[PDB]
């Protein structure tokens, strides 16, 4: 007579997806209700370009499937890139990357009232090892949100 | 062989105990199988090396994280920043900085992990749920964080490598309007680089 | 891509001047090649089964002192000393006795590195002088028969590695191996065949050890108990015409247990 | 330099080796022909044959890997020194190496892998001399050995997967060597110590599969045991059993 | 405590020439020839190869991350004479050529100690000819030749004190596949084998370097040893097969020019 859970979401599939994402080099982590999905940008875009590889749309499809399990209110997609040319260049590149990922995720309908976007360039690194291009550890895209109820 | 409550803050020696037990049982096996002194020595050496290879990756990081994951402690690593999140419902007595001793294994486990990073820097931060006055939450979180810092220092961590702070409901990792989320909120974070 | 990155960006340790003295007891057995390993025979219907020397295990020892100084540079001077008197009773009518002496002095400059918090290694190169000796005497049931002899002494370099996988908690597994080359003078004299010879020659050599060690810290220094197994091999050691062959390999293998005391300054 | 950061993975590999074995001077010369007053001795002329190598290994802690690899090689070769009489060689060689290795980075191009461990080897040689129709006697020699093995491998990768490698190592083995010759009516069984040298070179290309890495390599390998066997049936006394040959190989490393 | 940062970008060339004062050595099988007999005392005579000169010439190209492609050529030619008796003697001509093409990498563990790990292909051509003479007559001497090529690996240890002065020790091992042929005139025999021969070499000594405006100039003085197992073989000698080796000093000059 009444729904037995949130529509189209199974805990077993949630754990399976989290394990798979952690397996393929993507990072999925949960702290309380705060979920973080760290994407190595080497597996989403080309070298220092806001261009999605057509081979990476399977990865973004799996991500969008993962985000459809939880009932959230506001996602936040952010980007970070290694230092290439100048502050404006990587800031604009990260903003474009975040916009691309946001519009794709919003197109593959994930129920979220707001999807924020920001590009901080290389202002918040997570490693002291800056050697490398976008193969660098801290050239990534962070999709973070808080499960609602 | 091991004093239960923090083992007098002296270095744990489970590895040598396991190696000695394995050498003894290997000597027993060599005596039983061959019955000759050379056979007994060979069996003892084989048992000792078996105990070495067994307790040698049983004392590696991965099993330590698995074990402290077992009680209630969660380990989250990101880049170089590694965080241990410890609940203050199983590890601190009700509304008091008194450390809980019944959970002496897990806390001991924590020390082991932190001893794999001798050059690290430790931030210990305490968080409590929204109930009570602001000053109450501030004082209680600060007391719990300071107690954890003292415990970390006691086990052999240099006093300059610590910084302990207590936030109130300021940083939140769950919604305080619900029960289980509020339960997840009360915690101690141990960050190191 | 290595999202976590705290590699072994350093491998050279901080400067430290210290001394160390080490003593090791060695439970080995020596062997030669086939040219000298077999002697005599038993005849069953023309079936001649040769009788091997099958050296009974003996005990040798090693001492070494080392001086550690800036970075991982250390100087180790080592003496290996081994004596063997092995009988071989191919029958109750006659037998032989072998006196095998092996002495080796090794001067060693080594560079210490730690590839990570766990695995350390120590490259080492230097020189080595070795004096090796064989005195074989035959005997009847009570008549003392004469045997032959072959001596050699040589000098030359030696280089290799020192792989210590240390897991913390003062325990480690070590595998060491090195190769040496010696130029020297050898001689042999045989009173049975009435033949003498003396010449300069070349001996290559490979040695290795493999085992487990434990380091205990003390306020004044460090102690290390190391228990394992040792192998070495010297090529073309002696030469003699009386025996079935002409040349002879000179190898040995045995377990070994030792203590090493390091004291800081 | 830099030690590669913590990585957990399993990996298995299968390689096929086309090799020729070779004896030293003591056993190389078999049979003779007298022509024009001269006498010529016939080269042993071992034929190339397929052995195989299977490695199972596990990368557990930062810059480390425990590896096991088993070599199986068999040879049934025929040699005629003259028309009426020949011999059949049946030479087997099995060798398992279990070692611990440290992988180290020196640049984006050159990497190395140090390794130390143990290895066990059975080397067998059965000789059946044959008249034209009748089955004649032969001589056998078995050596079983066990001992340490230390080596270093240097890989050079130009990016995108393609690269080269050169892997050298030395080992020492002790065990039991026994021989049995019927014509001379001699049999013996003694303990013996044999050294071992080997090296390999080749090239290799890797493919970044979604679940891991598929590493396909091609190479050549040389090895030699000194004083491995011995018998008086041959005109010499001791042989240093050695071999060399190419080998293809497929390897798969899947992260845990 | 931080060190061992591989050398920076360097593209240059270098060439080295070295004179070698070499002494060859055979094993017991070939090292003894002839005999003198005094009351049943049988004193065999060592061959005692006369010490000869040889040359090593090397050219190398240094490229990215301090790597280098280095090719060496060693050439040795000795003609020794030994009279076992007063009515005959033997001349021994030994000629050895070696080509070593290595790819190697430099390593700077500290400001004082450095390493160099190299690997590549080693080719050798080794011949020994023995001619017996009744003080005037070319008798039936025997010859033994072997050629081979194969892998070679090695490690070089340089402890430098700065200002060019330093000590060096390089040790390497190699294995070769090739063919060895022998002809024995007195024994009326000949043969050929597909033979594979291992080898070890190790050299120690001292080096000096001085800074050029064009590059660097080094002088090296050392003592070297090397050995190929079972290089040659013949029934003519008392034994069957000979282990071949040599040892000797050497002094040379290596110039590296920057590009």
């Amino acid at each position: 007579k009444l729904p037995c859970r949130v529509d189209g979401a199974c805990d077993a599939t949630i754990i399976k997806m989290m394990t798979d994402l952690n397996k393929k080099g993507i990072k999925v982590a949960s702290v309380g209700q705060n979920y973080l999905i760290s994407i190595p940008a080497s597996a989403l875009f080309a070298d220092q370009s806001p261009r999605l590889n057509w081979a990476s749309y399977s990865l973004l499809n799996e991500i969008a499937a993962f985000l459809k399990q939880f009932r959230k209110i506001a996602i936040t997609v952010t980007s970070y890139s290694s230092k290439y040319v100048s502050v404006k260049r990587e800031r604009a590149l990260t903003l474009a990357r975040s916009r691309v990922v946001s519009e794709y995720l919003w197109s593959q309908g994930v129920d979220s009232r707001i999807i924020f976007t920001q590009g901080l360039g290389s202002d918040k690194p997570i490693t002291s090892y800056t050697l490398g291009g976008d193969r660098s550890p801290n050239a990534r895209v962070e999709i973070t949100f808080r499960r609602a109820v | 062989c091991f004093h239960p409550p923090y083992n007098n803050f002296q270095p744990d020696r489970r590895a040598v105990k396991r190696v000695g037990v394995d050498t003894g049982i290997g000597a027993v096996a060599g005596a039983i199988a061959s019955g000759t002194a050379s056979g007994t020595l060979i069996g003892a050496a084989a048992g000792g090396t078996v105990g070495l290879v067994a307790s040698i990756y049983r004392d590696s990081k991965r099993k330590i994280i698995r074990d402290l994951q077992k009680q209630d402690i969660q380990y989250v690593e990101y880049g170089d920043t590694r965080t241990l999140i410890i609940p203050t419902d199983k590890y601190f007595m009700f509304s008091s900085p008194r450390l809980n001793e019944i959970c002496y294994p897990g806390l001991n486990n924590v020390i082991r992990l932190l001893n794999f990073y001798p050059q690290s820097t430790i931030y210990v931060a305490g968080f409590t749920d929204n109930v009570g006055s602001r000053s109450h939450k501030r004082k209680l979180s600060q007391a719990q964080a300071e107690t954890m810092m003292t415990f970390l220092w006691a086990n052999g961590i240099a006093a300059k490598r610590l910084k302990a702070e207590g936030y109130g409901d300021k940083n939140a990792i769950s919604d305080n309007a619900i029960i289980h989320g509020s339960a997840q909120n009360r915690r101690i974070e141990i960050q190191w680089f | 891509m290595g999202p976590v990155c705290t590699p072994g960006n350093v491998t050279v340790p901080c400067e430290r001047t210290a001394w160390d003295i080490g003593i090791t007891a060695l439970y080995l057995q020596p062997i030669y090649d086939a040219d000298w390993g077999y002697n005599g025979f038993t005849q069953v219907g023309g079936w001649r089964h040769w009788h091997d020397v099958d050296h009974e295990w003996d005990w040798g020892f090693k001492l070494e002192g080392s001086y550690h100084f800036n970075t991982g540079n250390d100087i180790n001077v080592n003496w290996y000393h081994f004596d063997n008197d092995s009988d071989h009773w191919f029958d109750f009518a006659n037998w032989h006795n072998y006196n095998n002496k092996w002495d080796a002095v090794n001067a060693e400059l080594g560079q210490f590195v730690d590839f990570s918090a766990n695995k350390k290694m120590r490259f080492h190169g230097g020189v080595q002088y070795a004096r090796i000796e064989a005195d074989v005497n035959r005997y009847f049931n009570n008549f003392a028969f004469n045997g032959f002899n072959s001596k050699f002494n040589g000098f030359g370099p030696r280089t290799g590695l020192d792989m210590n996988y240390v897991f913390g908690n003062g325990f480690g597994i070590y595998a060491k191996g090195a190769a040496a080359i010696l130029v020297g003078t050898s001689d042999f004299y045989d009173g049975i065949g009435f033949v003498t010879g003396s010449k300069n020659a070349i001996v290559p050599e490979l040695e290795a050890k493999l085992g487990a060690d434990y380091t205990y810290a003390m306020a004044q220094g460090d102690l290390t108990l190391d228990v394992g197994y040792m192998w070495f091999n010297y090529f073309n050691a002696m030469h003699n015409t009386a025996t079935n062959g002409l040349e002879t390999d000179f190898a040995a293998s045995g377990p070994y247990i030792g203590l090493k005391y390091v004291g800081n300054v």
